[PDB]
RNA sequence: UGUACAACGGGGUAUUGUAAGCGCUGAGAUUAAGCCUUUGUUGUCUGAUUUG
RNA sequence: GUUACCGCAAUAGUAAUUGAACUUAGUACGAGAGGAACAGUUCAUUCGGAUAAUUGGUUUUUGCGGCUGUCUGAUCAGGCAUUGCCGCGAAGCUACCAUCCGCUGGAUUAUGGCUGAACGCCUCUAAGUCAGAAUCCAUGCUAGAACGCGGUGAU
């Protein structure tokens, strides 16, 4: 159940899907085939239905959502809202981000239980998060970086980064999530990891060109497998 | 430039003619193989559609757009054409025996001073126990492979007043000839709509003469032919709410405020379709539908509109209804 | 001898950027001469030439 | 012959043209990295035909405000300053600087053959043959003989 999904063109995956326990979302590139392939791993628990940003490609680093909530940009329309909101369910309540700030998945870096925000926004998102994302949310800069929903990602059973993850960096967010870390890489280095992949509790996804030692630091740190 | 229009000179013809013809079938029912509009205006239309795998699907899309007025149209009379190894050969032009004034007017290039004696032999000699048509009209029953049927315009109508209306004639795609005849003979002194002719995601073609210019050869003025046009609206011209869109829900009249450039309203159904029609302004142009069977993933396609425009464009378009118009105006010098 | 025509005006869009003058006023001037609808007003309605 | 309308089609001209992008696809095959296509799709190259709404320009609208040398008593109003400059501009006219749209079947050559001698073996060929070209011709487009022609309307 360790999925390498090449997405022809683009080595980030999940700069056009996005998912947690709650979904799943893909864009429109391409063809349905790359849509209804979960479905043998995963299957229609979590439903499928494509949907984009106000017609734009990219749908991953988008919104900030997570299984108790979805929260969306000023960019999109009334009308992908009212898409979200025709076959999505209103037990994850779906509510707006009004402000300057567009990406929310490229700051945005949660999971089921720990959420964060980029400590440079303000308080808006920040407690917004617990309004719409519910669930646990303070700060972090990891090294600085830009697009703290970038290098980051998240799960119950851990977390994962790239192993320019400092000891300060490490421990610090394995306490923060409450379950371990492993600094990895995806996709064959990713040059921002946590851009293609998505996660939830038991799988995890990357390319064709994703090599087997980096599935086996993802699959064997979260045990993706049963 | 291309050697495909040679030679240079203008277009003789204010009307274009039509010179191709949809096959035909014996199996169909009676049909009106072809029709001919009047460009009025050009605006902008912004929608959204269905075209799986392109860049735009799902994806609210803008476009220009061209609208054509179409009157319902009459018709009063039917020729049937032998075929000949020579060419087609006519038999006998037939008409209604009660002709429209405008028709009437076709045939005076002075009309005032003309005595209006016109038709009083043919049209009066009709009225009797018959037999008028009765050997002609069963002489094309035997003869006359292919039929034609004369069609005319209403312009008193149209809110460009000329009084005198074209004459045309269109095809029959029905077979056995006898539910052809016999179908305009039902069909004469009456009037034929656009709702049993066409229907949206159709193509089709209208063309016509374009714009004459001046001289320095002579450059425009031709009838040039643009197929390939997509009716994205088929208009109804008694419809409240021209405009009424699959979203937008509100009520405007395709006329904007204060009219069209240089027209009054919109009394008669209409044909939206994207790109250019041909042309200069207020014109009458020829429709002619498809010539064959293109039956394809794009000639299937569905439109869903979004929002017409019914700005008034002269000058920059601004508003849009004059309700909505004095909403955000407000009050104005002298006015409430 | 009419939704005939033509014009004023009733009006409708829109160009225009606050007008002489005691804030008044996104008001003013123009507006088919290649914009429009004209319940009203005023006015016109048949000359010469040839052909069949 | 008159006048009118509706036609016909002798003939003459023709032109839609190049690229990658999904799908097939990391199939197919190879030691390995790669690696196509038929089409089922998508947008572009380009040429030209449309159209000038929209984005830009363009006003003898000489339509409209700031104003400036002087002429006009103040005012206003204009005038010259060769269309008075900043600014606004309907409209007209424009732009791969905007948008649309841009034919479907035959006959063929090399090629591969079928059948069968010539030649008691064969052979695509000698008779006859089945597919097939960015071609030729039709299909569609543009005109329409000013000594090419049909239909009917009036006396």
């Amino acid at each position: 159940m360790a999925t390498r999904t090449q997405f022809e063109n683009s080595n980030e995956i999940g700069v056009f899907s996005k998912l947690t326990n709650t979904y799943c979302l893909v864009a429109v590139g391409g063809s349905e085939n790359f849509y209804s392939a979960f479905e043998a791993e995963l299957g229609d628990a979590i439903p499928i239905v494509h949907t984009t940003i106000a017609g734009t490609r990219i749908i991953g680093r988008m919104t900030a959502g997570n299984r108790r909530g979805l929260l969306v940009p000023t960019q999109t329309t009334d009308q992908e809202l009212q898409h979200l909101r025709n076959s999505l369910p209103d037990s994850v309540k779906i509510q707006r981000v009004e402000e300057r700030l567009s990406a929310l998945g490229n700051v945005i870096c949660c999971n089921d239980y720990v959420a964060l925000v980029h400590p440079d926004i303000d308080r808006e998102t920040e407690e917004l998060i617990s309004d719409v994302l519910g669930v646990e949310v303070f700060r972090q800069t990891i090294s600085g970086n830009i697009l703290v929903g970038s290098y980051c990602s998240l799960s119950n059973q851990g977390g994962l980064v790239h192993p320019q993850t400092s000891v300060q960096d490490q421990e610090e967010l394995s306490s923060l999530l409450q379950v371990p870390l492993v600094a990895g890489t995806v996709n064959r280095g990713s040059s921002v990891v946590g851009a293609g992949m998505v996660v939830n509790d038991y799988l995890a996804v990357t390319g064709l060109d994703t090599t087997a030692p980096e599935l086996s630091v993802i699959e064997s740190i979260f045990r993706l497998q049963d | 430039g291309h050697l495909g229009f040679l030679p240079r000179k203008r277009a003789a013809s204010i009307r274009a003619r039509v010179k191709a013809f949809p096959k035909d079938d014996r199996s169909k029912p009676v049909a009106l193989t072809s029709f001919l509009g009047y460009k009025a205006g050009m605006t902008t239309i912004v929608r959204d559609l269905d075209r799986p795998g392109s860049k735009f699907h799902k994806r609210e899309v803008v476009e220009a757009v061209t609208v054509v007025d179409t009157p319902p149209v009459v018709v009063v009379g039917v020729v049937g054409y032998v075929e000949t190894p020579r060419g087609l050969r006519s038999l006998t032009t037939v008409w209604a025996e009660h002709l429209s004034d405008e028709v009437k007017r076709r045939f005076y290039k002075n009309w005032y001073k003309s005595k209006k004696k016109a038709f009083t032999k043919y049209s009066a000699k009709y009225a009797q126990d018959g037999a008028g048509i009765e050997r002609e009209l069963a002489r094309i029953k035997k003869y006359a492979s292919v039929v034609r049927v004369l069609v005319h315009t209403q312009i008193r109508k149209t809110p460009l007043a000329q009084k005198k209306a074209h004459l045309a004639e269109i095809q029959l795609n029905g077979g056995s000839i006898s539910e052809k005849v016999d179908w305009a003979r039902e069909h004469f002194e009456k009037t034929v709509a656009v709702d049993s002719v066409f229907e949206q995601n159709e193509m089709i073609d209208a063309i016509a003469v374009t714009k004459g210019h001046g001289f320095e050869g002579q450059r425009g003025y031709h009838s040039r032919t643009s197929i390939n046009h997509k009716i994205y609206r088929v208009g109804k011209g008694d419809d409240e709410a021209n405009g009424a869109t699959s979203f937008d829900r509100t009520k405007k009249t395709i006329t904007p405020m204060g009219g069209f450039v240089h027209y009054g309203e919109i009394k008669n159904d209409f044909i939206m379709v994207k790109g250019c029609i041909p042309g200069n302004r207020k014109r009458i142009v020829t429709l002619r539908k498809s010539l064959y069977t293109n039956t394809s993933r794009k000639a299937l396609e569905e439109v869903s509109l979004k929002w017409i425009d019914t700005a008034s464009k002269f000058g920059k378009g601004r508003f849009q209804t004059p309700a909505e118009k004095h909403a955000f105006m407000g009050t104005l010098k002298k006015d409430l």
